[PDB]
């Protein structure tokens, strides 16, 4: 009953998420992939996931949540927590109970599909008003990374159940166990990715930087590098860079014609799985680097919106990876995608409310921890 | 000044949790507790969860040492008096 | 008086320290320096940075406090702030007040010299006790790149004054405006430290990999790279990054005439000079990265001590720039210095001590406001 | 009767300053002001420095204004009222 709504949000935002393993998951699609105990993990896990994030959107200054786009996903995610709570007390080992499960979920995802541009034109919508305010710029920073974590988080506990269970029958890939493949081609997925990048960057500039792919396999010399993980996240972030690189490699040789390709390094050692991406695109100042993460600086008032970056950094934060940029002014950029080689080190990284998070929220303005230059130096030449 | 102390009971840091392992505690025999502080690391199967204060206090003894397995739901932990006078 | 110290740091901790450009440095060093201006500012400036950071010192926990070696440095920190101290009153335009002020600061250079690997002996017979908790792991590391950072301004301005101002016939250079070289030659630097960390390879390993220099001039094309620094900070990041990339060469391919070599990347743009340093010595994995930084880490219980990395991204630092590490675990290792390409914005990097540096002492054991996972994963199967 | 305001004279910030240039105020007229509070930005010629509030209470009004040049030292920069019942 959506009156009860705040209880049912204070009741399990109590309760803390439960992060997964790759292993978990690629080990519960066995052969038996028992419906009845996803159902009820699910049915009991995403209601915790949507309470503690909710518990954080209604964190923010109240000068973002009023936004109308902010309050469209909150109506979203408000809806989702009921649709799925009206399950709650059903009954499992009924295939009526179980199918319509599944049902509610695919109507969750197609509700939720646009929830990553709309709460970016909330931020816009803000960024249209009060401007910016520097303790309300890490508020919003701090919590954009969270929720869009807890985001890719419940799509993925939902595609793993949709594509499972019988929400499909014939499009999908009969070798993957849900999402997962548990022999990702890394090099195929790097060559996918760039053949999208280069297709846009080509239908957008007539000039495209061609592909040099290189790896290095310290496990087993010989061996093509796989793993096991989800290539469509794997996809995202490289398609992403690509098109950011091929971006920089043509606008940056506008004395050009003879691009510099862009080298891709594939190592796999014990325990990393790196992706070094690299251009000489003319690189960005270090001070810059840090901004390129922000989603209050990249908006206004292939290059689409801002949030290309940030994002990607979330899909390889959530196994437990990274991606990390590091440029040269006036030469180029390396950006590098850290993954860990096992599946039982891929664990969830999911967003808690608790004490610890709600502290994060509310700070207040602190005098410098280092000295701050004055703006006119002294000038110290002699007479 | 003979009071009715204030108990601390292990509550379901997981909706399906029905025990948990008592992992590290945070805080010593004899020490401060503002609501809010991490108190100590309850581990489930699913989580490891660091368990908060809720009402103010100090502690006194444990009832439930570090490293004790498979502790259920509402069992006693740790005592809390207002007063710090028990030292 | 001795016996008045506490009130003199509690005076001189009120105040703010004072950033330095370089062009600043360069400008006052331009044609006749005058000592008089140098004599009154670091009069005042060296007991404001002494008094900032001593009260710093004495916020870490006692348990570190009470060993002999952070006690020890603590009582030159003490004798340095009264010598300086004893010339507030003095007068200026007076050849004796000026020539036994460098004196003092020579003095207090020497007294100084050995504060790095004391530092880390007070934290090493820290570490020989209380061992770990992460509260006190977190502000020995937050003090520590704060200390340290002081020390290499102190020296600056010390070394800046001394080089100008004491011992007209020749060691020195000089070119150099100071310790500062106006046109460093950078590639140079980078061979020479290379040099120097071959020579200790070739002897400690008798096997050491070959260089390879490389120039991206944006500004101008064909130019040489050159900028206003102090080439033994520059040197000193680049000794040390030579010595970690040798030795992981040499110790990965543990049977091997054919070395990679460790190549060397140079680009100066509008606003940064950038010194790319990439060896194939098999790389470190990630979550190891961020503790290559860590001070308590790298000591126990060609490589020497631990602190080379820590402190060489603390000289990177200390003008505005950085010193960042990349490898791929099984490939090789890329090690970036970061350096602002104008000596107007190669400003001081110090520490303030303050109510907001007061606060990063007095924190606590929160939990996580990300979720841990269980130590055994449920059995899925 | 007089409410039992606070006054917050400028400082020397580097020892030798006599007077300094009030940047920007970072706390309007009618915001708390708990201890430790970043308050104001002073720049002089040789730093820029974070201001911070000693004693509790609330902005009053403002009596000196943004971007105001070479303000001698003890001079009032704005009234601090103990007391909530100004706004
Ligand atoms: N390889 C690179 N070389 C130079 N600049 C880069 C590179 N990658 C990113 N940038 C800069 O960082 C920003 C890219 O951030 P990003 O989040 O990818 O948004 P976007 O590429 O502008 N558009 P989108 O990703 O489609 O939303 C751009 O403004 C670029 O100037
Ligand atoms: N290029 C590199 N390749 C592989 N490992 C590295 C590299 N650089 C640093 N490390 C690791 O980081 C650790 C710390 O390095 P560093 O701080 O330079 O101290 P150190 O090399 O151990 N000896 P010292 O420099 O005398 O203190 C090293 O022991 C290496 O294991
Ligand atoms: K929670
Ligand atoms: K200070
Ligand atoms: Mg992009
Ligand atoms: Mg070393």
């Amino acid at each position: 009953s959506l009156a009860g709504a705040p209880k049912y949000i204070e009741h399990f935002s109590k309760f803390s998420p439960s992060p997964l393993s790759m292993k978990q998951f690629l080990d519960f699609g066995s052969s038996n992939a028992c419906e009845k105990t996803s159902f009820t993990f699910l049915r009991q896990e995403l209601p915790v996931r949507l309470a503690n994030i909710m518990k954080e959107i209604n964190l923010l200054p109240d000068r973002v949540l009023s936004t109308p786009s902010v309050q469209l996903v909150q109506s979203w995610y408000v809806q989702s927590l009921l649709d799925i709570m009206e399950f709650l007390d059903k009954d499992p080992e009924d295939h009526r109970t179980l199918s319509q499960f599944t049902d509610a979920l695919v109507t969750i995802r197609n509700r939720h599909n646009d929830v990553v541009p709309t709460m970016a034109q909330g931020v816009l919508e803000y960024k249209d008003t009060y401007g910016d305010d520097p303790v309300s710029n890490q508020n919003i920073q701090y919590f954009l990374d969270r929720f869009y974590l807890s985001r890719i988080s419940i799509r993925m506990l939902i595609n793993q159940h949709t594509l499972i269970f019988d929400g499909s029958t014939n499009p999908a890939h009969p070798k993957h166990i849900g999402s997962i493949d548990p022999n990702c081609s890394v090099s195929d997925v790097v060559k996918d990715a760039y053949d999208m990048a280069k297709l846009l960057c080509d239908k957008y500039y007539m000039a495209s930087p061609d592909l040099e792919i290189q790896e290095v396999n310290a496990t087993n010399a010989t061996q093509p590098i796989h793993m096991v993980y989800v290539p469509s996240h794997l996809y995202h972030m490289l398609f992403e860079l690509f098109k950011n690189a091929m971006r920089a490699t043509v606008e940056s040789h506008e004395s050009s014609l003879t691009l510099p390709p862009i080298k891709i390094m594939v190592a796999l050692g014990e325990e990393d799985l790196s992706i070094k991406m690299s251009d000489r695109g003319g690189g960005v100042p270090l001070r810059k680097i840090e901004r390129l993460f922000s989603y209050m600086y990249s908006t206004a008032p292939l290059a689409g919106f801002g949030y290309g970056l940030p994002i990607s950094r979330l899909y390889a934060k959530y196994f437990q990876g990274d991606l990390q940029l590091f440029s040269m002014e006036g030469f180029g950029t390396d950006a590098v995608i850290y993954l860990k080689a096992l599946s039982t080190d891929s664990v969830e990284r999911l967003p808690v409310y608790n004490k610890s998070a709600w502290r994060h929220y509310q700070t207040i303005q602190e005098a410098g921890d280092w000295c701050v230059p004055s703006t006119e130096p002294k000038n110290t030449s002699t007479y | 000044s003979y009071p009715p102390h204030m108990q601390v009971l292990l509550p379901a840091l997981s909706p399906t949790m029905t025990m948990g392992t008592v992992q590290r505690w945070e805080k010593k025999v004899g020490e401060k507790l503002s609501e809010g502080d991490l108190l100590a690391e309850i581990e489930t199967d699913k989580a490891t969860i660091g368990f908060e204060v809720q009402e103010e206090g100090y502690l006194a003894k444990i009832l439930v040492p570090e490293g004790t397995r498979d502790v259920p739901l509402g069992t006693p932990l740790c005592i809390i008096v207002e007063k710090e006078a028990d030292i």
